[PDB]
């Protein structure tokens, strides 16, 4: 019926930068 | 030091959302 509302990020955090 | 462990399973919430992140679960059986 409904799942765990739990994460749902379109681009969850990851150990890295941008430059 | 200590283990990680406390969160239903060494788990933790995602700030973004405040919901939990847990990892993909398909082992156990
Ligand atoms: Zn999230």
């Amino acid at each position: 019926r409904n799942r765990r509302r739990v994460c749902k990020c379109p681009r969850p955090v990851v150990k890295s930068g941008d430059k | 030091s200590h283990p990680e462990d406390d969160w239903l399973e060494n788990i933790d919430v995602c700030e973004n959302c405040h919901y939990p992140i847990v990892p993909l679960d398909g082992k156990g059986t």
